[PDB]
DNA sequence: GTACGTCCGATCTTCGGAAGAGATTCAGAG
DNA sequence: CTCTGAATCTCTTCCGACGCGCCGCGGGACGTAC
RNA sequence: UCCGCGGCGCG
């Protein structure tokens, strides 16, 4: 819903949404340049986790 | 409606933590030892073999 | 001390966007204690990729991973208290929290390799 | 027999068993754990009575 | 002063009531 | 001896009446340039 | 702009 101003006021849902699409764009990204096993397990687990 | 390709595979909270765990019981499991398998803390095996 | 072992890389993980003072930070605390011996060098893979026009100019830094920054701290209880002393630092990330887990030597010298030739296209 | 039920005897290994009850993961060395007692009671900053 | 990209570290502390699941225990046959 | 076993203690979850009127605050901060 | 939180009040 646009408001008054220039402010949204966003939902709950979009926010979990954004936080979870840009986790697995990063994991992703990060997948394909071959990290340390370490570094992807913990992304891993944070993707699980959001 | 869209879908978010997951890179990695990901386990669902309620078929998991609820009172009686359906995976933690469908595996003959208790839920500490699968909770700590899924955040990555332990390895489990796989056909053990010889 | 009287075992002599390498000083192989650890992984710490900081804030994303805090990378550069958080380095600086273990600089001055390891400076201010007084053991250079204990630990050696601190560095963050770093990207220069220019572009001319675009939004950004000139000039663009990106990083391969920005959340974790690596260290070469030694095994011990000291050290690893004055690691995690340090603010904007959560702790370490590994196998087990008890005991941090390493990092591989030959992905250490791929990835070594792999920073060598950072400088393409010059001036 | 509330010494009795006492698990250890040290003063040391008491100040080891509240560093690890005090928040849990953490190896007891000895300079953290009485460093930590002393800023939970004793000190003036963190704790004082009107 | 102001538009814009990016991003998610310090510390909490005071309900019955019940329903159910998991760890403990000691009791016993032996 | 030692394993089982039924009972017991401990930890985790969910639940708590229904309508209405009015008022006030709501992603904020933090670096990076422009 | 139609949503959320807090507070006061009437049944």
């Amino acid at each position: 819903v646009p408001l008054d101003g220039g402010r949204f006021a966003t939902s709950d849902l979009n926010d979990l949404y954004r936080r979870v699409i840009n986790r697995n764009n990063r994991l992703k990204r990060l997948l394909d340049l071959a990290a340390p096993d370490i570094i992807v397990r913990n992304e891993k687990r944070m993707l699980q986790e959001a | 409606m869209g879908h978010i390709e997951l890179a990695s595979p990901t386990a669902h909270i309620w078929f998991l933590k609820s009172l009686p765990s359906r995976i933690g019981l469908l595996l003959d499991m208790p839920l500490r030892d699968i909770e700590r398998v899924l955040y990555f803390e332990s390895y489990v095996v796989i056909e053990g073999g010889m | 001390m009287s075992e002599a072992p390498k000083k192989r890389w650890y992984v710490v993980q900081a804030f994303s966007g805090f990378e550069g003072r958080v380095a600086t930070s273990l600089r001055e605390h390891i400076k201010l204690h007084n053991m250079e011996d204990l630990f050696g060098e601190v560095m963050v893979p770093t990207e220069e990729v220019v572009e001319i026009r675009g939004g950004q100019r000139r000039k663009s830094e990106r990083k391969f991973f920005p959340g974790y920054v690596l260290v070469q701290m030694v095994m011990n209880d000291a050290s690893w208290h004055l690691v995690r002393s340090v603010p904007r630092v959560m702790g370490f990330i590994g196998g087990t929290s008890d005991r941090p887990a390493p990092i591989s030597d030959k992905e250490v010298d791929a990835i070594m390799n792999r920073l060598q030739q950072v400088g393409d296209k010059p001036r | 027999e509330t010494l009795r039920v006492d698990p250890t005897n040290d003063r040391l290994s008491a100040l080891v068993e509240i560093y690890r009850m005090m928040r849990p993961g953490e190896p007891p060395t000895r300079e953290a754990a009485e460093s930590l007692f002393e800023n939970l009671f004793f000190s003036e900053d963190r704790y004082d009575l009107s």
